[PDB]
Parts: C-alpha cells; structure tokens; sequence
C-alpha cells in the first residue's frame, strides 16, 4: 500500500475536511474502509501508511 | 482507601443552590436562556456583529455577578470595587460549602487546605482602563483561605479546561499523603459580558441552532456557558467516625497527558484517554463489568466525539456483555461551562449516586454516522430513569479533558449503608438556634426554612439542632425555637413578626444573678419531669434524701413521685413539718443542675429560705450539717400555737406608724407591699377593719405565724444545737436580707445570725436598688412558683428582666418545657449556654439551608460601555 | 524515602548557565546593573519619571528575551511573535535541563511529568495597543507524558512546585519530573521608583541581615530542576547533586496583622515538619538559606522563626546564614528554585559561597546566642560528622511558607572499576550548520579545565544523552587535552565532519590474494570479543583434522625477515587469509551491518559463499587447504601487470600465457611461464609501461592448471549445499547470479581458470545500486581502484591499514566507524564506550538566535 498511497498524496498539514476524501477514497480501490478515527493519526500520508500497514 | 465528598456549594445558570440543580434535572429542563434583539443593543454591545446571520444570542448564564456582602468579612467599600467578580463568588460559595458540612472553617482541629483555579481574568477591560497589578490568577486561593482562616496548603492548580478535576485528583492527594484533614477543591467562570452572543462558524466547535447536542446526528458544536462551584472532601475513616453525611467515596483517580502522538495542538487522542480510564479502574480496585455510570465529556462537536466514544469503547473491552452501562452528559442541560465545567459533572454524578436516579440526556434522537449504540455497552436515556444495578452496589465515573490534555478521570462508588435504628429515641423537645451579623440578614434566613420545613423532605430533629448548634458560629442576632414537631414550626416560622418566640441582639453578659424563693408557692407534681430526664438533678437529689432516710425518717420521692394525686396530699406537704427540707433539696438539686449548663453566678439574695441554701451555694458548712440544722430548726419551730397572716398594701413607714395593735413587720418586699403577723384574734381584729377602710387585704393561709414575737426559746435550743457543728468563711458575694446589705467574712460565721434571721424582718426591698447599684445584672429564679419575677419587673430594672425556672402550679406537666424555654430566652441576650447537651445520645449532620447574605452592587460601571 | 535531583539548568542575571552561574557566586561579584539618563530614556521610559527627585535606575537583567529558535521545534515565523517570552525561554531551559541529566526526553522508558509556574504576562501589553498553556506547551514539544500542572503560589510558586513534583514521584504518579518556574519582562531597561515605607531599597542594593537594610531591587530570571527516586538514581549511575529529603507546606490565614504583614508561626510548623519528616534534628543542619529579602518588618520575624524552630540545640553560632538576593535580586517564581540550584550546588561540592554588603548586624537581631552567623568570605565546608545537610527557605505573599531539607549525595567507590577502553569516538551532531559550528567550541573551552571527566563517561553521554541529528562530526581521541587543540581549530580539521543521508544498505567487496603482513589481526583479537570467537572455530578445525596450527604465526610467532616470506608460499596462505576475511566480517555484523551485495575478486566469492548461506562452516573450510595444496604442486609461473586496457592487451599474447586478471580500464595482470614472461617484458621495454612482476612463484587464472582442480572434481563428497540468500553478484560472468549457477560442482572449477573482469562487475553494481563499499581486507590496494571510477559523491572504504602499519589497526578501524557514521549509516556507538559507564553534565546545544518582537507605539 506504500507507493499506492505515495502516489495518492501525489495526487501536508491536516485539514478537518479532507477526511472525507481519504475515507471515501480507499472504499474503491482496497474495499477497506478503515474507520475515521482510525484515519486520524498525524498529518502524513507516507509515514501514516507505513506505520499504518504495519 | 477511599475520599468522601461530604458536601457541595455552587452557583449554576438558572439554578443558585445544589437542591435548585437537582431539581432542574430531574424535571429535565433546558438552563440556557435566550435573548432579543433590544436584550443587546442596550447592554452596550457593538451594533456590527448583531443582525449577523449565525451571531447565535444564547449562553447559559448565572444571575448576579455584581452582589458582594462586603462587611460580612471586614472589606470597606472600596477594595470590595478593585475584586475579579470571580474573588467574591467564590468566598460566597466556600462559605456555604463549608456550612453544607455542619462544619465551621476557622475551629477544626487538624488543618484545612484549599486547592481551586481561576478563569481566564476579564476584568483587565473593565477595571484596567478606569483604574487596575495585585489580583491575577495567582491570589484566588489566598484571600479563600485568609478571610476564613485556612492553614493548611494553599495551591491554585491551572489546567486549561479540565482545573476543576485536576484539583480534585490534587486533594485527593495531599489528604491522602497526610498533608492537611480536610480540603476543598473547585473552580469558577464568571465575565462582565454576561449578555452577549458568539458568532457561530460553518466548521467550527460552536453549535449554530443554540442547542448542545451529544452524541446525536445532528450536532453542531457546544454553547458557552458560565458557573461556580466546589466540594469538600476528607478520609473516610474520620467521616465514620465522626458520622458526617458522604455523598461518595472516591476510590479511584489519574491524570495523564499526551505528548505530540496525535495530529495537531488542538487535536485530540485516544491512547491517552484509554489510559487514564484503565489506570483509573485499575487503582480502585474494580473491572469494567462494575461502571454502570460513565460522564462522557460529549461536547457535542464534529471530531470530538467519535474519539471519545472509541476510547470509552476500547477501555471497556473486558466486559462480556451488551448494553449495560449508560452514559450521559451535562452539557446538553446547562451548557459548556468553560473552567467549572469538571466539577459540575462531579456534583451532578455525587448526587445521582446518593439518591439512586440517573436524570435524563436532552435532544437525543438518532445516533452519529460513526458510532454504533447496539454493538457498544453503552446507552442512552431521554426520560428521567430509575437506576438499580445487577450487583446492587452503585459506581459511577466523570471524566474531563483540558485543551492540551489532562484526562482527568475519577471513580465514585456509593456511600456505605448505615443503622439508624441502634441510636436510643429523640429527646421529648429541642431548641433551634438561628443566628446572623445583621438583622435582614436575619429575617430572610428565617423565611428560608419556612420552605424548608413544610416539605416532606425533612431530617430527624436529633440530627438537625446539632447541626445548627454545633455546626454554625453564634453571630449578634439570634433568635430561638423550642418545638415538638417540625410541621407546626414551619407554620410558625411563616407568619413574618407576628409570632410567639424568642428574638433579639445578644450582647455580652458576662455574669448573672440568683433570686432564692421562699415559702407557699409550691405543687403536687413538682420536681417530677426533671429528675427522671436529667441525671445532675437526679443524683444531687438523690444525696438529700439518702442522708435524711441515714439520719431521719422522712421518706422523699414518695410524696412527689409516687403518690396518688388527692386533695390531701396538696394540705399534706404544705404544713411547716414536711415544707422546708423538701423545698431545700429541691432548690439545692436545681443550683446543682443550673451550674453544669455554664453559669457562673455574682449575686446570691434570699427570701426567708433562701438564705439556708444560698450560704450552703458558697460553702460556709457542710451539706449534711445543712440538713441536720434545718429540720431540727423546722422540729422546733413547729410546736407553736395558733397563729395568722396578712397582706397589707401600704410602704414599711405606714405600717410602722399607721399601725391599731402592737404587730410585729413580718416581711417587706416592694414599696407597695409588706406582710404583717401575729395571733389568731388579733390579726383577725385589725384585717375586718382594715377592710372596711377599702385598702386589700388577703391572706397568706398558714397555721404558724412566722416572723412574729413568740419564738426566742425555739431559737436559743437551736442555738444551744448551732455549737456542736463548725462553720467557714463564704466565697461569692452573697448580700444579707435582714441586715439590708453586704455580708463580710465574720457575718455568716456568728451562730447569732441564725437567730437574728427568724425574728428580724426581711426586708427584699433594700437588697434589690443596691444590688442593681453595685452590680448590673439579669435575675434568673429559682424556685418553684413566680411571685419573685413578678415581683422583680415591677420595679424600676430598666432594660433588664426576670426569668423563672418551674411552671406555675396549673401547667405542673410543663416542667421540661419551661425550664427549656427559660435556656432559650436566657441565650437570646448573650449568657454563655452551650447548647449542645440539649442534643441528644449520637447525632450525625444534615444538608441546611446556609446563611442568607444581602446583596450590594459593587461595579465600576463600565464607562467604555456607558460611551 | 528520598529524591534525588539529576541535573538544572537556568538562566540568571549575568550569566547563562548555572556553570557560569557558580564563576560569578565564588568570585563574589553583584549582578545588578546600573543603567543611566541617556542608557534608558531613548528606550520609550516616561521623562516625568527619569526627571523625578527619587527614582532610582537598577535592576538586573536577564541577558537575551527575544532571541527564540522558531525552526528547531517546527513553530512557524507567525506562531513565534505572538508568543510570551516567558515560553520561549522556559522552551530552550526544560531542552538544556535534559541534556544536562544525560537524558533525552522523548525517549524515555517510563514517563515524565512537568509542574511550573510562571509570573504576569506583561508582553500581552504589547499584543493590545494565559498561564494555562504554559507546562502544556513545554510538554507537547517535547513529548512528556505525564501530570501536566500550572502549580502557582503567591510569590512562591518555583518552591511549592518542586514540593508538588517530590509529591508525586514518592506516590508513583511518574517516574522522573521537572519543577521549575519564569520571570523576565518586555522591557528589562527600567527603574524602580522606590518610596518611604516602601519596601524597595532607595540606593539600588540588598543588604540582608544588616543595620543599613531599607529594601530589596528587582530582578528577573529562570530556571529548571529534575528530579528522581533515590532508588533508580544510584541504579542508572547518574549524577546526583543533592537528595530532597524533607518538605511542608502551609499558611497563615488570618493570623496575620492586615493581609501582607508576616508571622512567626506558621514559618515555624514549616521548619519543625520538614525536619521531623525528613529523621533529622535542628543540629544535624549546618547551612540554612533564608529568604533574606532585606525589609524592615520582615528581617526580625524571619529570625525569630530561625530561633524558634533551632532552638533545640546545645551549641552557639555553629550554623551558617545568607541570601542569594544580594548578588541577583529578589523576583517572584524564582530565588526559591534560583536559592536551590545555589545550595544544590554548594553541598556538592564543599563550599559556602559569600554573602555580599555586610557590617553590622541589624538592631532587632542578636546573633551571638543564637546557633547563627554570617560569613563574608568564600569559606570551605567541613562538619563535624562527615556529613553536609542544608535548607532552603522561600515565603510568599500570602505566606506560603516552604522549607525543603537537602541531604548530601552519597558516595561511590569507583576504583573498582575496570579500565577505560584504548580509544573512543566522540560524536557532535546539530540541525544546522551553524549550530554545529558554534557548539564544536563548547567543547574546546569546556576542555581547557584541569580534572576533566572520565573519557569513559565522556562517549556514553555524547551517543546516550545527545539526541542524534542531521549535520555531524566525530573525533577519535585517547588524550583530552589534544582534543582540546584540536578542536580549536574549525576549518583545518582531520576529523571526518559532512551532512547525514538515508544509507540503509552497504556493499561488501573482498580483497585479492598479495597484499598481507605479520602480526596482521593482532589488536582485534584481545580487545574485542567477537573476533576472538570467530578467529575460533575456523583455527580449531585446522588444528584438529591437519598437521599445521594457525594462531601460532601471527600473534605467538617470533618477528623476524625470515618468517616475513614463510606465509608468502600458497600452501599456508589461503586458509589463513580466508579465516582472517571470515573473522573480520563475522565482527562487522555485530555492530549492525546490513549487507545487501557482496562481490568477490579471485577469493571473495569463496567467503562470500560461506556467508549467503550456500556454503556451510566446516564444508568452505574443509577443501581450501586441499585446493592450496593441489595449487601449490604446480611448475613455475610469473605475473606482469601492463597498464593497458583489454581491447589492446590482445596484440601481444602468445598462446600459453593469457590474461590473468582485468580490474581497471587502465590496469590488467597477465601470468605465464617465467622465461616467456620475462621474453614479454623485454618485448614492453620500449612500449613506455611502468611495468612489475607481481612477486608471485605460479601463473593464476591462465592455461597452466587445467590439472589442479581434478581432485577437486572426485573430493566434492557430493556435499549437501543450498541455494543462496544474499544478493551475490559474480565475477566470472559478469552479471548476478541464479539459484542454480552457484550451487553446481562444474562452477568451481571454471572459477579456478577463467580470468575476473571485476571492473564490469563494479558497473554493474553501480548500475543497480547507489551503496557505499566496505573492503574486508589487509591491505589498501581494492580501494583506489574503486575510486578511480566514476562513483558520483560516494567514496569506498578500507578495514585495515596499508601494510606496514601494523601497530595502527585499532586506530583505523575506528577511523572507519567514525566515518561511515558521518554520512548515516546505522552503527551503533553505545558498543564502543567501556564497563560500566555513568553520566557527566557537558555544555548543551547552542540553539542560534534571531529575533521576533512586535513593536510598541513606544519601543
């Protein structure tokens, strides 16, 4: 999920509304709708998906 | 171990005591007031940001900000203008929260400590532009703890929004390593715009409707709201005892924080809020199966929270079973209160954990997108709901957060049960005891337990008036109350000064005087009431007719007690035989008991027995030789002949002159009145035509008549019985009867005295201008009628009275009633009473009204507002 | 129980540590300044005030207040103007309070707690025309996950703070905390205006304890402690400076004339308490701090309460006095913390410092029957017992009295310790260049001292203390004062200093066969414990299943030129040197080395074999004697190196003689027959070559030993080898290798004739990698020839040194360390400091220093 999402965000400070996006975002591609709590960590997207993958 | 709560104080919107907030959730109001269009553009409010779309115009707001008592604490009139409005509430609240504990501060003997925090200070735009450097959020907690004399540690903890339960989680720690005995631990939020709007913003943390929603779909944010409040807490094995009331006990609390694992500054967490949980839960000893009462923080904004709800469900995760636990908020009834806002949720969750009712949760309908109620142990109510657990023992738990992170959260589990059966029943009559510095202060703390009293929600009168007594200070103007039952007394205490009981200003007093009364007054039932309540007067008679019984045969407490009620038994104790060792001992065993109530005597007059006690009261000679004297006095002055009495209502000048027949003065007390004596014809001659001159004329009905001039050899066999017997110098300042004045130390000692009392006559009149000459001095009897104290009133005893100690003769059942009624009048004007022996076997302490302060304004007026 | 503080920080008036801070205590100096007319009333002050007749011009003053450091902890240019610079300031003192202890913060294995005060927000009056946020801040910044509490107290705030902190470690709330508290304000260019019957001095000094007393003079300052159980203290080995061993506090509520009047009463249940808590009585105190504020009302109660509570004593005049405030000044939320660094320090080392601007003693004071006295002079301390107490006093305004009982720390026996290691590296790193630059020379004047800490202690707080960061520099030194020239000098540097990279992954290359030494292996045998256990095994086999013994000639051999060539025969040279390559390699994975290719140069595959996985111990080391011997067997041979490359290198060979070995487009060997190699040489006599025999007696890789490998071809013992793990690229071929090229008995033996072309193999690995390269080898001759390449900005580096050097391994391979350290790799330093190593307080990062200040109408 690494370069995937490397090219999502090639596609950062967090905003409250972008949420939304990410969230309906992985709902296609992966089927995974991973809860919005547990899409609020930081503000990254590389290191948020590396720490969140594994 | 555990941290009781034993009692609370605030000031919340719409709501001005913690039994006007119980009673604003239960019927489950909405606290939040709205306002108008002119409600603003008159209160000096700029005229830009009204007429805003979203400028939402509610807030949820406390009632007067700008009311101080000033002199109640010694503060003039112009350091009571130059306070944060937030000094004065919270001296107002500390008070009132201490006297919700029948505690005073200033007397305990361990220490006391205060732990509280200020809001953000808002007087820097009122106070700062007119004139002010020495009050910032730095001396809240010192002028707390110096207007009430607090020594134990004095801290202001200032977390961002969770201050009022980081300062519980404090206290409970300094009470717990031993640093003080007692604490209380609060907050406050209080700002001159207590008018005014917010702006609300699409996206924001401020809800744009009004409402404060929790936990709903629908929410939009919170709505700001201001308050006050704070508790009291000790150990809990000094509130067992001691046998205080406990709300709580809290067995559990943590405070943490989170540390750049999460987004943002202003962002919060969860694996933070998971460990404050289960470290809480984890120290009281408990597992998540047992909170059947959590109090969400549910601020009712976008991102806040799905985040709580995800750590209250991930710290939950031991439990086995489904929908259990109800959860809750505060927020949606009186708003987001900004500092306060910990412990209001502590009060609200304290009571509800007493009472055994979990009120309701407004505006709930559907839940969020991201939460699922029925996959969570979690519901919530919307009507107001019974609460029982499984286990039967109720637990509970607050939480707050602060904007940088505290995760502050405590754990309440119910207060241990009682047994109120074991205690022996209430006393027959008790005296309740009202005091305070002014008189409007006064009146309105009397029309307060007038609403008080008349509900059924009202104490055991054991346990109340040892709360007023023990549990106040006695301030200037006091006034009493003995009653029987509480109803009637508060249909009593309602009828606004047009009412039979004790009022007054209690100055100091310090001394009072004692009136001995003399023979014919007495009853049947007298003496009776009293020796089988009290044991003073119980043991010391006791000791008068043991020794009597050891050297006579006169049986006492068969003729007063035990005897059948006839018509001869009133003529049997009334002949001279039995009359004066009866009457000794009653009026010893009275001194006896009047003494361990705290009085300390100055003057001691006589009339005509009252001198046989009143030298025994000062010690001249024994008890035993006392007895041994006045009934061989009474033997021999028995066998007389016939003799007779008159009352006659001339001056001691015309008796002594005006007089037909050579009749000795047998007594002179008032200058209108005077007793002449003599025999059985005589008496009889002077009396038919003394009636017809149409001057009044009574008699004093007794066989013997004494004072007169048969009875030298009686005196001189007496006499000749005196020197067997050694006499002693006296100790308080008795003065004489016959002799008219003082008593040195050798006037007691001569056995000529003795003699000279029987013959010469006593003269009350002239031992009572110089008594009140060379002392200034209340007059209390003791005796068994009230000749004396009608006597003694109507003199001229200028703004001093006269009490009595027995009821009259008719009311001979009255005997508990008058002389407790007698305590009661005598405490009004100032004597040094302690009426904490009136309490009871083992009293415990109630919730009571507080006192009743006035209500001065104290503003710089706002001139930026005013231009 | 206990307490013990770790290490302080701070920053005071004149001064800017609190090791700077001691200079100006023991050489008795007064810190306040004296400012003028002209100095003052350009900066904005009122000329009503400077004109008036009583006015006076002192203050102290704290150095530096709008000189923050906005990008270190990511605070924009817009969030740092609208700070405090009363966070700016407690931000940097709580990062230079952890460096000090040896610690760095967010890494703790427990968690830490904050509790500081603060003072009024005066710079807020320059944001118009909160002092909840301030210990949240402070730990957001640097990730403290403990209690998080504003502990304020009237004009007693740094005190009551470090008695909260003592509260909650003894109870386990955390587990180690910081207590500290701030005052400066915006101007720091004023005057004070002092009155009659004020309580400010009207000629600008404290006199504490004196008949001349008539007030104080204001100040400003900061300052951080840190704290800890006594138990982890002594455990961890760090340095204590003082264990807390009592505390109380009260207040006088309402015993007090008016409100801000003393009392004499409740500073005596302070004293009484914090001395029957902490098991000592009155004589066992031989220091005591006071407040000593220098007031008229407050001077005979402090010493009325000081007789009160001592007054148990059966001595006179033995207890020492003195205020800090004579020096600095007296401010609120601080001289408590300010009073406890100052006495923290004074039981640490031994000596009472001065007590300025005293005569004669005040009327209402009697001091010769009382246990007191005051000193002038920079005495020394010795107690009758052995041991140093003390006590530090501050009282508030609204009286809250604080008395902490300090105790001596106690001593250790470090001789039984043993010796410090040969040498040590010394690694330096900062965020910028700039701080770097600036903090190398801390370290030069923190050098020039005499009694210097233990070089052990001084690389495990420098790799354990010192958070590591992007710019970095490394030293290895044995002598600290040549260290300390050394580092004097910026720009004419020989230590490896560069910028740091990613360098997850390092290649491996593997050296020849003709460039070894005697004694060669000797220093890393004894010093380190994993060659010693790798140098066994491998010698054990040869000294269990053959005649020869290998550890009797290198480190047990006698030195001479006789047995200088004895190892130059092929017999006893390639077990030895394939020990020496396996031991050596089998050390550098032990200091965390992630090996990603591993090329071979006519012997390196062999051991790069053994290490992938294909080869197992006893099976690589079983064969390679018998392959020596058979190599040995053959004729004669001869080499020639001709530096021309191998499109030209066709033209003159014959058909015995080939090519032996290409490594360089401007390098070959050619081997053959000895007169027909000397035939050829004299054929390149004119061609203008430099040209050598490479001193070796056979022909390698050439058409002469078409018969050695043939016993190879029958003692294979069809053994059992596996299919490889490590990404080895070959040298025969030229590309990778497959799971079956490698594993076949027929590669081998095609191994031993056909000739390397180890330069196409380098662009190979240059064309898919961008890694750094390790020779593993004795000798430096396999490195400039990878640097004469085109490797773009990455350099290669050796393991041992060039030959003759053999008393100088231990020096270069840590000369290696420290310079694959420099550009990022993950060696790991906390394996090179000694036994049992402690802690050292060192100067901390030197944090630079631009300037935001939003302007008044006036400044």
């Amino acid at each position: 999920l690494e370069q995937r999402l490397a090219e999502i965000w090639q596609q950062l400070g967090g905003h409250s509304l972008l949420l939304v996006q990410m969230q309906q975002y992985i709902g296609q591609q992966c089927g995974q709708h991973v809860a919005l709590v547990d899409l609020l960590r930081f503000t990254t997207i590389k290191r948020l998906a590396e720490f969140l993958l594994a | 171990f555990g941290i009781a709560i034993i009692g609370m104080a605030g000031r919340f919107p719409q709501a001005d005591t913690v039994q006007a907030f119980w009673e604003n959730l239960l019927a489950s109001r909405e606290c939040i007031s709205f306002y108008s269009d002119e409600e603003l553009l008159a209160m000096g409010i700029s005229p830009e940001f009204v007429q805003h779309p979203d400028y939402v115009k509610a807030k949820g707001e406390v009632a007067d900000i700008d009311k101080f008592d000033a002199a109640f604490f010694g503060i003039a009139p112009r350091e009571a203008e130059l306070m944060d409005p937030q000094h004065r509430v919270l001296l107002e609240t500390a008070w009132a929260a201490f006297e919700d504990a029948g505690y005073v501060a200033a007397d305990y003997p361990g220490d006391v400590g205060i732990f509280a925090g200020k809001s953000m200070d808002s007087y820097l735009m009122l106070n700062l532009m007119p004139h002010f450097i020495g009050n910032d959020k730095d001396s809240i907690t010192t002028t707390i703890a110096y207007h009430l004399n607090l020594r134990g540690p004095a801290i202001t903890v200032q977390t961002s929004s969770s201050t009022s339960l980081v300062a519980v989680c404090v206290a409970c720690q300094s009470l717990l390593t031993w640093q003080c005995d007692m604490a209380i631990a609060g907050g406050v939020t209080l700002g001159p715009p207590a008018k005014t709007g917010y702006l609300s913003q699409e996206g924001g943390i401020t809800a744009a409707d009004g409402h404060c929603r929790a936990f709903s779909d629908n929410s939009s944010g919170f709505v700001p709201g201001t308050g006050a409040g704070l508790v009291v807490l000790k150990r809990v094995d000094e509130a067992l005892r001691d046998g205080d009331n406990i709300y709580a006990v809290i067995k559990g609390f943590a405070v943490n924080n989170d540390g750049s694992e999460k987004i943002s500054y202003t962002a919060p967490s969860v694996d933070a809020q998971a460990r404050a949980i289960a470290q809480a839960q984890r120290l009281a000893g408990l597992t998540p199966q047992d909170i059947t009462y959590v109090e969400a923080h549910g601020t009712g904004t976008r991102l806040g929270d799905p985040v709580e709800f995800s750590a209250l469900s991930q710290a939950f995760a031991g439990a086995s079973q489904k929908q259990y636990c109800a959860l809750g908020s505060v927020k949606t009834n009186i708003g987001h209160l900004d500092t306060a806002a910990g412990v209001a949720g502590l009060i609200k969750t304290a009571l509800a954990v007493q009472q055994g009712i979990i009120p309701a949760t407004l505006h709930f309908e559907r839940p969020n997108a991201q939460i699922d109620l029925t996959n969570s142990p979690f519901y919530i109510n919307t009507t107001c709901q019974p609460w029982q657990p499984e286990s039967g023992i109720r637990r509970a738990g607050v939480t707050s957060l602060g904007m940088g992170g505290t995760n502050a959260h405590v754990v309440l589990e119910q207060a241990p049960a009682v047994d109120l059966q074991a205690r022996a029943p209430v006393p027959a009559y008790s005296i309740l005891p009202f005091s305070a510095k002014t008189d409007s202060a006064l009146s309105s703390g009397l029309a307060r337990f007038a609403d008080f009293l008349q509900h059924e929600s009202l104490p055991d009168r054991r346990d109340l008036a040892w709360t007023l007594s023990q549990g106040r200070k006695a301030f200037a103007h006091r006034a009493a109350l003995v009653t029987r039952d509480l109803h009637a007394a508060g249909t009593l205490l309602q009828q606004a000064a047009t009412a039979p009981f004790a009022r007054g200003v209690a100055q100091t007093q310090l001394g009072l005087g004692l009136l001995f009364s003399g023979q014919g007054s007495q009853y049947q039932r007298m003496g009776h009431q009293l020796y089988q309540v009290w044991p003073a007067y119980a043991d010391a008679f006791d000791r008068c007719a043991t020794l009597l019984e050891r050297e006579y045969q006169l049986d006492i407490r068969h003729e007063l007690f035990r005897a059948e009620v006839s018509l001869a038994q009133g003529e049997r104790l009334a002949q001279t035989c039995l009359t004066q060792p009866l009457l000794f001992s009653v009026e010893y065993a009275l001194a006896q008991l009047w003494l361990s109530w705290g009085i300390t005597p100055t003057v001691m007059i006589g009339h005509s027995l009252g001198e046989w006690v009143a030298a025994t009261l000062a010690g001249v000679f024994s008890l035993e030789d006392a007895l041994r004297l006045v009934a061989r006095r009474a033997e021999l002055m028995h066998q007389a002949p016939s003799g007779a009495m008159l009352m006659v209502a001339l001056p001691e000048a015309q008796i002594r002159a005006l007089i037909t027949a050579p009749l000795a003065i047998a007594a002179v007390n008032a200058p209108d009145y005077s007793v002449i004596a003599g025999p059985t014809s005589e008496i009889l001659a002077v009396s038919q035509r003394l009636t017809e001159q149409n001057i009044i004329n009574k008699r004093l009905h007794t066989s013997h008549a004494f004072h007169s001039s048969m009875m030298q050899d009686a005196a001189q066999a007496l006499r000749q019985a005196f020197e067997n017997v050694r006499l002693n110098p006296p100790t308080l300042t008795i003065i004489s009867t016959v002799t008219g004045a003082h008593v040195s130390a050798d006037t007691l000692t001569t056995p000529d005295y003795w003699i000279e009392q029987m013959l010469m006559p006593v003269q009350f009149s002239a031992a009572l201008q110089e008594a009140q000459a060379t002392f200034d001095v209340d007059f209390l009897e003791i005796g068994p009628g009230a000749t004396l104290t009608q006597l003694t009133n109507g003199h001229a005893l200028g703004d001093r009275l006269a009490f009595s100690s027995l009821p009259a003769g008719a009311r001979s059942s009255d005997e508990h009633k008058h002389i407790l009624d007698t305590v009661a009048a005598l405490w009004v004007r100032g004597h040094n009473i302690d009426l904490s022996a009136f309490a009871g076997e083992q009293p415990r302490r109630v919730s009571l009204p507080t006192y009743a302060f006035d209500k001065i304004r104290y503003w710089v007026d706002s001139p930026e507002e005013q231009r």
